[PDB]
């Protein structure tokens, strides 16, 4: 029969169609410019206000000095503070047969940060965004069931199983995860402040409520093959790791996204870091060798960006500046053309 | 015993038919294909860095979906098939004598049906008995053949006793028939009745496709039904038809795929050179198999898995229902409407709808297509007068008032007896109806024009008796008696007819009508008195494209008509050649006649047609006409639908068995070899070739010969051709210099020529229906071509081009992220995004801004492109939609897919961007992050590609990216917790508790937005030249073709034609008729007046 006579139907629909005047494009780069101008300023200055210090003590135990407190060379200190720091940061390398070369890093904090400082270790070149790497952890094994053979993971596969056991916490990520055991003081030389420090509420929130203590029975398992030196016995019923507790293991296992990363170890919330001299005593656990990059640690107090990233600040900058170089193009354009 | 049903089933699939022809029609497109296999290659361990049944469960949900627009599609063609079947049938029966109402679907072999008259008839049916004298019937093969003329169907003597309904029990017996194949005017049977043989022939043999007139009923023996009759044999099937815009997808396809082997190939070489270089630097990873051509194969397939979703899975689909909904928005459009048969021009196939905006030639029919097959008396050149704007009915009150002037008028026995040449020589037959009308039962459309012209201007023409008197009615008389004395048959070596009469007075006169060459060569007319200006307005009917006949008379005495009548009774009792013999005496009798007066009818285009074909050749489509009728008759519709202008040439070719390159060799000879602009000279040159001429220039030594240099005319009007020829035409031009295509028709002389094509439109509405089922596009009326074809076909090619440009662009602006990250994995196959939000990008938010973009945009408004059909050679150029737009396209979501990658590396740098409590953004929540920044690069470049902004845009273009952020804590809310996207976990938390990821997603959308936004600022205030330039755009030749043989100008054009067959009946219909005495006891029995 007849179609209908409706808008809809007869393709009369309420349609607005836009022209691109120089009366709307114009006042709209003018007015994107305009408001990304001053917000990418408060995100470059709320960027240049976080103070970081970062010092790669990769290269501590082969470059080692052992006897005294000696600088450390200009590639591996990075320091942003709101002053400068007088005395540059040393280095040592202690071994006293149980430390099994600590690497003492003495820096020279200028001013009292009031901001919450959190100390990250930074590695570089680890390519924790690799395929087989994300995979590889039983997500019911962490959960803390117990998990058998043939029932585990099988993207665990290398760390999944050993002599007549399995692995508890199985795959790439579980293994070979970073036990350079940073102390959980900066301790503070020449009486400044002797601050302490806490790994608790490292972790995301959602990873203290997965990752949850075993219930095997400690002779069914066996530590992965990386940390069994911490583990040298093998796992016993009173030295099984708490999963749920650990709280670095599950920073671990939070993979980043990138070769070239942060990792929270430590954080005070509750207290500002005077202008002290700040001993931080890094037990070296983890070897260069095997991965192809450098370890290092952040001292940083970050800000709403949460990091000395200028790349956001100026990315509205570059938005900004081409809807005011267009804007002056389509308008300069604009007057002399029809000229 | 095994014979089939008498359904016409177009549709696409039946049954079984389904799923080998639905998967071959869904994985003939390579982006089926290629996610069959990346999802059968996912489902190697180990190797998937997506799900398994990610690309399993969205390949599968487009299968399901393009399976319920075939499903849907489908039903509404079967409903139009039943719609065709449940036609009234009626049907004698067993058990008791009475034929009942029953269907079509109801008719098997071997079943005397009845049909009434003016309605179609249902099976190919041998005529047993009829309510005719002698048992004859008239049919009118306009469908199975396309003459408008009417056809003698003769039922033997020995079977059309069987007049009454009860007598037809002891009609027992057998018909040894013919093969079913598809030889239209050829029959061989022989039926046995109780206890004769009865031989058989194409004279009762009553086809499908045609209807009954003029007659009352008939009895038909059922021989062929459904697809075994002769017209739908091999012309029913929907075939698969590929439109010419997804081949160029495919190859697009083809294209990605070239780029996605280059990213396999640097990425999996860039994993050999890393995996081999840093192996000491990645003991982490514990890579202790040494396999590397392994490992090389399966590395190669995470990639091949992870680089798959650049060519779009919602591809053929969301074409598919952008083709669907444009074909619901074009199948219910009142300017496409026909309010008299009440046919809202319905799309069935719904896929070739951007075919419309490509077409080049169009090959039409023209019996029904652009005639209404009606003729009305237009004018008449009466003793050299028509008019002195156009007046023709003020000279009939000038005729009538001329006769009146009786006392002082030369004219008036001119008139007289041309006027009653007009209602005395022909053979109509009258009908006394019951109300105040008559109505004359003619074989002729010809002949009706002139004795209803006739019976309008005085001289009523009332009764026919056989041997016997022939009556008329004056309006200022009452009644004068003729006597019909011979009568002379049209016949196409003869062009003319004649009649001897006796007039009241004992005067016995001749009356002729026929064509001037041939009329003209056999009159004196007093030194030709009347006979020039008769030409000069012969030249003034054939310059309107009016058919005409030269109307003559002369005197007989009586010794003359004595020993003459003597001759002509000796000449027709002769079996030898009745026909030869009769044209031989009938111009010994018809020497130095009198030119009375010429006749002028009309054959009555369709509403529109001369409108729609200058419209269309401005859109520069070349429109053939694929006709079945006679030469002078497309000839006349030629130059009366504007296809054949003033002076133009007419390249006839009307060839014999071997005499074929002489007139494509000295037509080509005399047309290449002198060159003219040859941009006016297109415009003044048509071709003409026949059906006998056709079948030996379609053949590959004279094939593209025929098209690549005689694709140099105008207009092609192949004449008299049969419904193979029309498609081997279709696809002879469709294969050779593949242009793109359409055919429109009325009837099923049409449904190979139809189903031949790229898009075969059909006329819906009148007795010819069986085209417009079997069509693409059904259509009412061939004037909705126009805005079918200008309007809804750039509009549906270009709104399909930006629709297809646009998903290559989204699925390579999301996936093209996955690339620049194999740099910063580890060259490893990490996937950024979650599983499953990949499959619901290009599934739930990304899908509906092409489908807005597809359907609810329009470029050009619809005044604009029919006012400037101009506009239209915009997509026969295929300029909106290329491989090289293509790869502008890709390019643009390389450099979109490139910036949100480098911008949120540089922003997420460490995963440290973020406030709360020194927490970390991991892998997913930059996954996110760059899959959200992508969704918001990807639609708001859907709201830098439409035009204009329905309400429907606001629901697909803003609301899309509102469902992904009201969508997103949902899912990363609820599926976390049943383990189905466990990599959410926190990830709320993470990106949408972040300051730095709204951030990112108001400034980094809006750097690629400002490139398409300052380009699309610039391609429409300082480039304009998409539609503006398109608005803001010699006798030597023409005496070389006048001198090759057969080619006719327009200046020497007579206009004759008559609408007359050998098998029509003019010499036997006259001897039988009686109008005074009524029907019989059984029917409307007329009995054998002779
Ligand atoms: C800290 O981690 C490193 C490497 O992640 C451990 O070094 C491995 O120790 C095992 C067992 O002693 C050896 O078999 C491997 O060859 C060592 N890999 C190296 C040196 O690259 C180290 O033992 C861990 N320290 C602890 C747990 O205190
Ligand atoms: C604070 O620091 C001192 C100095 O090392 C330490 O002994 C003490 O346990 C710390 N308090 C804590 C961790 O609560
Ligand atoms: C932060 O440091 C102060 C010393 O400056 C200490 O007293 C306090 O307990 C520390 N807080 C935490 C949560 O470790």
């Amino acid at each position: 029969k007849k179609p209908p006579n409706t808008a809809f139907r007869q393709q009369r629909l309420k349609a607005w169609q836009p022209i691109l005047s120089p009366q709307s494009v114009l006042p709209l780069l003018i007015f994107v410019a305009c408001i990304f101008t001053p917000i990418g300023i408060g995100l470059i200055v709320s960027a240049t206000k976080v103070q970081d210090l970062t010092i790669d003590y990769s290269h501590c135990d082969t470059k080692a000095s052992t006897t005294a407190f000696e600088d450390i060379p200009k590639k591996y200190i990075k320091y942003h503070f709101k002053s400068k720091v007088e005395n540059k940061p040393q280095w040592r390398l202690t071994e006293n047969e149980n430390g099994e070369q600590s690497c003492e890093l003495q820096f020279e904090i200028p001013n009292d940060i009031k901001k919450s400082i959190f100390i990250y270790y930074k590695i570089t070149n680890f390519y924790q965004n690799h395929r087989r790497y994300v995979q590889s952890f039983d997500t019911k094994q962490i959960l803390g069931e117990p998990i058998k053979k043939d029932d585990l993971d099988t993207s665990c596969s290398p760390i999944r199983s050993r002599e007549d056991k399995i692995i508890y916490p199985c795959g790439l990520i579980a293994n070979s995860m970073f036990n350079d055991t940073f102390s959980q003081v900066l301790s503070g030389i020449d009486d400044t402040e002797d601050y302490n420090l806490t790994n608790k509420h490292i972790s995301w929130s959602i990873d203290r409520h997965r990752f949850k203590t075993t219930k095997y029975n400690a002779s069914d398992i066996v530590p992965p093959p990386n940390w069994m030196k911490k583990y040298p016995d093998g796992y016993t019923d009173e030295n099984l790791p708490d999963i749920h507790t650990w709280e670095e293991f599950q920073v671990w296992m939070r993979t980043a996204a990138f070769p070239k990363f942060y990792k929270l170890t430590l954080k005070n919330e509750s207290a500002s870091l005077p202008k002290g001299k700040y001993q931080m005593n890094i037990e070296l656990n983890y070897p260069i060798s095997l991965f192809g990059g450098t370890k290092s640690f952040v001292l940083t107090t970050n800000g709403a960006i949460g990091g000395r990233n200028m790349s956001l600040g100026v990315l509205y900058l570059i938005v900004a500046g081409l809807c005011a170089l267009f804007g002056i193009i389509f308008l300069v354009k604009l007057i002399f053309q029809p000229r | 015993f095994g014979y089939s049903d008498n359904h016409i089933s177009t549709t696409k699939y039946n049954f079984a038919t389904f799923l080998p022809k639905f998967l071959f029609q869904e994985f003939s497109k390579y982006a089926n294909l290629f996610f069959l296999c990346t999802s059968a290659i996912q489902q190697v361990p180990h190797v998937s860095p997506t799900n398994r049944y990610t690309t399993i469960g969205t390949l599968l949900v487009v299968l399901i979906v393009s399976a319920m627009k075939e499903c849907i599609e489908d039903i509404k063609r079967a409903n139009s098939d039943k719609e065709l079947n449940n036609s009234t049938a009626e049907i004698f029966s067993e058990a008791h004598d009475d034929f009942v109402e029953k269907r079509w679907i109801d008719i098997r072999v071997g079943d005397i049906i009845r049909v009434k008259s003016e309605e179609p008839i249902p099976a190919d049916t041998i005529i047993l008995s009829s309510s005719e004298p002698e048992g004859l019937c008239y049919i009118e093969t306009a469908n199975l053949d396309g003459e408008t003329n009417l056809k003698i169907k003769q039922s033997r003597v020995e079977t059309a006793k069987f007049i009454d309904v009860k007598t037809l029990k002891n009609m027992n017996g057998k018909v040894v028939s013919e093969q079913p194949n598809s030889s239209l005017y050829t029959y061989e049977g022989t039926m046995t009745l109780n206890d004769r043989q009865i031989p058989l022939s194409p004279d009762q043999m009553i086809l499908r496709g045609a209807t009954l007139r003029n007659t009352a009923w008939i009895f038909g023996l059922v021989i062929f039904t459904g697809h075994e009759t002769k017209l739908l044999r091999n012309a029913t099937a929907t075939p698969i038809k590929r439109t010419a815009v997804e081949k160029i997808i495919n190859r697009q396809i083809i294209a990605l795929f070239t780029v996605l082997i280059v990213l396999i190939l640097i990425s999996s070489i860039g994993n050999v050179i890393m995996s081999t270089a840093d192996a000491k630097h990645l003991s982490y990873l514990y890579l202790e198999g040494t396999n590397k051509a392994g490992l090389f194969f399966k590395d190669f397939l995470t990639f091949w898995i992870l680089f798959s979703n650049l060519v779009p899975i919602s591809l053929f689909v969301t074409v598919e229902l952008i083709k669907y909904y444009q074909a619901f928005m074009i199948g219910s459009d009142l300017d496409l409407y026909y309010e008299k048969t009440d046919t809202p021009t319905v799309v069935r196939t719904s896929s070739l709808v951007e075919e419309l905006g490509q077409i080049e030639y169009i090959f039409s029919d023209k019996t029904g297509t652009l005639t209404r097959n009606i003729m009305e008396f237009k004018s008449c050149s009466i003793a050299g007068h028509c008019y002195d704007g156009i007046e023709v009915g003020y000279r009939k009150f000038d005729d009538l008032k001329k006769k009146l002037n009786d006392p002082s008028d030369e004219d008036s026995p001119i008139i007289n007896d041309f006027l009653t040449l007009l209602a005395t020589c022909h053979t109509v037959i009258p009908e006394f109806q019951s109300d105040g009308s008559i109505k004359y039962q003619a074989a002729s459309p010809d002949e009706g024009a002139l004795v209803q012209g006739g019976a309008d201007l005085g001289y009523k023409f009332i009764i026919r008796k056989p041997n016997s008197v022939t009556v008329l009615l004056e309006e200022t008389g009452e009644e004068k008696e003729y006597q019909l004395l011979n009568i002379c048959e049209f016949n196409s070596t003869r062009k003319r007819m004649s009649a001897i009469f006796r007039f009241p007075d004992g005067s016995i006169k001749l009356f002729c009508k026929g064509a001037d060459t041939v009329i003209l060569e056999r009159l004196d007319d007093e030194a030709n008195q009347y006979v020039e200006a008769t030409m000069r307005h012969l030249e003034d009917y054939a310059s309107e494209g009016l058919r005409t006949l030269c109307l003559a008379m002369r005197d007989i005495s009586e010794g003359e008509y004595e020993e003459w009548n003597s001759i002509y009774n000796e000449a027709a009792t002769t079996l030898d050649n009745r026909a030869e013999k009769l044209d031989e005496a009938a111009n010994l009798i018809e020497k130095n006649l009198i030119l009375i007066g010429a006749t002028a009818i009309e054959d009555k285009l369709q509403d529109g047609v001369p409108e729609t074909i200058h419209t269309l050749q401005e859109a520069g489509i070349k429109i053939w006409v694929l006709t079945g009728d006679r030469q002078e008759t497309a000839i006349n519709i030629g130059m009366s639908c504007r296809l054949l202008s003033e002076d133009m040439n007419l390249l006839i070719i009307n060839e014999e068995t071997r005499d074929d390159t002489e007139r494509n060799l000295l037509e080509k000879i005399n047309a290449l070899n002198e060159h003219q602009l040859s941009t006016h000279d297109m415009n003044t040159l048509a071709l003409v070739i026949d059906g006998k001429s056709l079948g030996f220039a379609l053949e590959p030594e004279l094939e593209d010969y025929l098209l690549t240099v005689a694709k140099l005319c105008k207009a092609v009007i192949c004449c008299r051709v049969s419904p193979l020829q029309k498609a081997l035409v279709v696809k002879m031009v469709k294969r050779k210099s593949s242009s793109l295509l359409l055919a429109i028709g009325d009837g099923a002389n049409d449904v190979s020529m139809i189903q031949a094509a790229h898009v075969g439109v059909g006329i819906s509405g009148m007795e010819g229906m069986q085209a417009a089922r079997s069509a693409d596009i059904a259509v009412g009326q061939f004037k909705f071509l126009k805005k079918l074809l200008l309007v809804h076909g750039s509009w549906s090619y270009q709104r399909i081009s930006v629709a297809i440009l646009y998903s290559f662009y989204k699925n390579t602006a999301l996936y093209m992220t996955q690339f620049w990250y194999v740099f910063a994995n580890a060259f490893s196959g990490q996937s950024i995004m979650e599983s499953w939000t990949m499959s619901f990008y290009n599934l739930f938010f990304t899908v509906w801004p092409p489908f807005v973009i597809g359907v609810f945009d329009q470029f050009v408004s619809s005044r604009l492109l029919e006012r400037y059909p101009q506009l239209y050679k915009l997509g026969q150029k295929g300029q909106f939609f290329s491989v090289y737009i293509f790869w502008g396209w890709i390019i643009n979501g390389f450099f979109h897919s490139a910036i949100v990658f480098i911008g949120t590396i540089l922003i997420y740098r460490y995963g440290f961007a973020l406030n709360m409590h020194g927490e970390l953004a991991d892998h997913w929540s930059w996954g996110v992050t760059v899959y959200t920044t992508s969704v918001i690069i990807v639609l708001g470049k859907a709201a830098l590609v439409t035009n204009q902004w329905t309400k429907f845009t606001l629901i697909a273009i803003p609301g899309s990216l509102l469902f992904w952020l009201i969508f997103f804590p949902i899912y990363a809310s609820i599926f976390p917790h049943a383990n189905i996207s466990r990599e959410y976990y926190g990830v709320v938390k993470h990106t949408y508790g972040s300051g730095v990821f709204w951030l990112t997603l108001i400034v980094l959308p809006i750097f690629a937005l400002v490139r398409d936004f300052l380009w699309k600022y610039y391609k429409r205030m300082y480039e304009p030249e998409t539609y503006h330039v398109i608005q803001e755009m010699v006798q030597q030749f023409q005496n070389a073709i006048r001198k090759v043989r057969q080619v006719q100008r327009m200046k020497k054009q007579r206009g004759f034609a008559f609408s007359q067959a050998e098998e029509g009946g003019q010499e036997k219909i006259v001897r039988m008729y009686d109008t005074t005495q009524k029907r019989g006891k059984y029917g409307e029995l007329q009995d054998a007046s002779a």
